[PDB]
């Protein structure tokens, strides 16, 4: 059976275990428990869906289908997570 | 003559609870809430007009401000309730 | 010649805190952003700089979260971070509140 | 033939003042032009939010055997509703107190 | 008839979470506000509602701080709050950061 | 010797031990260590001096000597600690 | 398309403080975003200060109070000094 | 007798553009009137903040044996200065990284 779907759904597992370990090494974490990665994936999904929902709202105010970087900058700016290096 | 939202919040209260009163401190809290929400939505709509190089504020900016500021399902019912009023006024 | 458990982790801590590259690969992050975006509406196009800005936002948010998580784990007389440390930090920040 | 000066709030079927919201938007230094339907829409949104909080506060006063809404009832109504709790999570209500909540570790045996 | 240590504290927890009065006396708070204000400049007059608003702000801030402090103490397998719990709470909030 | 000064300086000790205990009882705290009260007094002093400094700046923009309640409301509003019940 | 930025002014400020040090494009965009963010914060605070005092104009006093409110501590008092002297020179001249 | 069009930034002894700050204040929907000294004062404040961060970033590039300021130098300059750290504590700098900081509990034994 060669049947499979075109749309992939396990891309939250695309944030791999050594990526989360590198993130914690940048955060200064020495030892990591085995249950950390699923919680980190859920937290990343929640944060990403919040920012992307605001960016999509900013895009469809402008009657556009393309999410620009400035919409992401405004979406991060409204929640108090202002980002430099893309505003201009 | 000190401006407030006293009688309008009072008639809204009589709509939702015809036999329930309200105190002065609760009325000041409701007035501060209405002023705060009006300030937030108007500032967000002004920013939306500024980012799109638009010099006017229409119902679309206020609708996007409600969808941005009010979280979740509260937004979609509020968006529903408002579109209705603009519709009535326009027919009216 | 085997190494003691902990000095390699300290070497990666001292290494990854010096360099500033993105610690998440580009293509899985683009796939995750597109999957998260496609439920709000279909047919969404993405600029490369938009996905990059989302990437550095996720980097900064998650690194700050692991710093708070490490502080929670150290406060609980531990050197291993746990999901209870993560949920404790988010609450004191107000995300779970 | 100036027919009876029909107000905008009665035209829009609202109780909140549309013309006053229009005056506050024009004098609030937001944009130099304000559309016609924007004060109608904003007044309807403010009326809906006020109605939702007032209904929950009236319910909170009814469960506390009170016929008059105090700030404690408003605080209970805001904090017990999670969407209003994350709308006004950065908002202090004076004379409101806190939710009665005891952590389960502190409970006895 | 003596009481077990802890049930009186639970009674005060259940009592003070119900009532909404100010838990700090008015005159020491007014004296503290005037002493704190007088170093920025001399000859400062204060409205009563200004000191009252400062009082409820201090009430809400300190009650929220003790909730975060209690969560830190419970996370550290304790029922007694300590200054290390307070400095963790304010750090994770960003006040000490 | 009946000599004493008019200005009192120990008003931070005017926030007494049972007041801090009542604050923690409202916060849901069962047991309190003995070193809590000095830390709470320092935290209250820092928060009060931040809010009062902003209120004094708001007052002297208006060329006034009296700190009104609306200045305190604005000072709390700028830091993201908005307070209801005094704005009007 | 003439795209507005603060490029040459930040560059000449850099040449004033460090005559032999260059700068990259990403750092220049970060500096531009910083200048725009600080200008937006100070202008919004001054607009709020004018609105609370029922003043329809924005003068140097509103910007000074906005700097004293937003910029924390000693950074405020030196910035207030630097601005205040400049207004003095500009009055001497215009 | 239109004498040589003397600019406001050169009159104020500033490098940041006074007239451009005036145009952005007039078109920024803040107030319908803008005073004369307000763009001068705001341009001087922006120039001072830019000069302070650029001086610390140049020092950070000098200690890292670099003649070109990268975002890492800006991040180090902002985070190592506590007044700039609490001015931009809610601000993300892209490609900036974090301060090198290891908690003393995690250090080994000796």
């Amino acid at each position: 059976a060669k049947r499979h779907r075109k749309v992939l759904r396990d891309n939250i597992q695309g944030i791999t275990k050594p990526a989360i370990r590198r993130l914690a090494r940048r955060g200064g974490v020495k030892r990591i428990s085995g249950l950390i990665y699923e919680e980190t994936r859920g937290v990343l999904k929640v944060f990403l869906e919040n920012v992307i929902r605001d960016a999509v709202t900013y895009t469809e105010h402008a009657k556009r289908k393309t999410v620009t970087a400035m919409d992401v900058v405004y979406a991060l700016k409204r929640q108090g997570r202002t980002l430099y290096g893309f505003g201009g | 003559r000190k401006e407030s939202y006293a009688i309008y919040v009072y008639k809204v209260l009589k709509q939702v609870h015809p036999d329930t009163g309200i105190s002065c401190k609760a009325m000041s809290i409701m007035n501060s809430f209405v002023n705060d929400v009006f300030e937030r939505i108007a500032g967000e709509a002004s920013r939306l007009a500024h980012y799109n190089k638009r010099s006017t504020i229409t119902s679309r900016e206020i609708q996007t401000a409600v969808r941005l500021l009010l979280p979740g399902e509260l937004a979609k019912h509020a968006v529903s309730e408002g579109t209705k009023a603009v519709t009535k006024y326009t027919s009216a | 010649h085997r190494y003691r458990p902990g000095t390699v982790a300290l070497r990666e801590i001292r290494r990854y805190q010096k360099s500033t590259e993105l610690l998440i690969r580009k293509l899985p992050f683009q796939r995750l952003v597109r999957e998260i975006a496609q439920d709000f509406k279909t047919d969404l196009r993405f600029q490369s700089s938009a996905v990059m800005a989302l990437q550095e936002a996720s980097e900064a948010y998650l690194v700050a979260l692991f710093e708070d998580t490490n502080l929670c784990a150290i406060h609980a007389k531990r050197v291993t971070i746990m999901p209870k440390d993560i949920q404790l930090a988010r609450r004191i920040r107000g995300e779970r509140a | 033939t100036r027919a009876k000066a029909k107000t905008r709030s009665s035209r829009a079927g609202l109780q909140f003042p549309v013309g006053r919201v229009h005056r506050l938007l024009r004098k609030g230094n937001y944009a130099e032009r304000v559309g016609a339907g924007a004060p109608v829409y904003l007044a309807a949104v403010l009326e809906y939010l006020t109605a939702e909080i007032l209904e929950l506060a009236g319910n909170a006063a009814r469960d506390n055997k009170k016929t008059r809404i105090i700030p404690r009832h408003l605080q209970l109504a805001v904090r017990n509703d999670e969407e209003l709790n994350k709308l006004l999570g950065r908002v202090t209500i004076a004379q409101g107190g806190v939710l009665p909540n005891i952590q389960s570790v502190l409970l006895p045996k």
